[PDB]
């Protein structure tokens, strides 16, 4: 990756920007179709301020295939103690499953950190749950 | 590659 320099600067302003550039590169480095996407909104009173967000397909795992699910949440610094920010990306031509891990817009339901918070469950932990429960349950099946 | 994602029904 030769953004991956270019990310690091990119933030230069979160609690931990050394373990939170190793955390992106690592879930990316693991999985290597997610990408570290940068965003920007205003929040102080009126403010634009620096946040770096996950994107890209993860490959999920059927009865005996492997699709790419497209989502993306936002890296918080650490607050309380990880990204609770959880959504869907669903194209023009995908379809959204309804479910006890989805509302309809894409959002993901469940407290999950509010539930396990061991924390024992780090940044790529956390994608890794998403993976293993939509390995089995569609989230959100498009047409053939 | 292209998202899409996982067939269903």
């Amino acid at each position: 990756a030769v953004s991956e320099s270019q990310l690091k600067k990119m933030v230069s302003k979160y609690k931990y920007r050394d373990l939170t550039v190793r955390e992106t590169v690592n879930v990316i480095t693991l999985y290597k179709d997610l990408k570290p996407v940068l965003d920007s909104y205003v929040f102080n009173d009126g403010s634009s301020r620096e946040l770096m967000n996950l994107t890209g397909t993860i490959p999920v795992p059927y009865r005996g295939n492997t699709y790419n699910i497209p989502i993306c949440l936002w890296l918080l610094d650490t607050y309380p103690y990880n990204p609770p920010i959880c959504f869907v990306k669903p194209t023009s031509s995908m379809t959204i499953k309804t479910g006890k891990h989805v509302d309809a817009n894409g959002k993901i339901y469940l407290p999950y950190l509010h539930e396990w918070k061991h924390p024992q469950s780090d940044l790529l932990g956390l994608i890794q749950v998403m993976i293993v429960v939509f390995g089995d349950e569609p989230p959100v099946f498009s047409r053939p | 590659p292209e998202p899409t994602a996982p067939p269903e029904e």
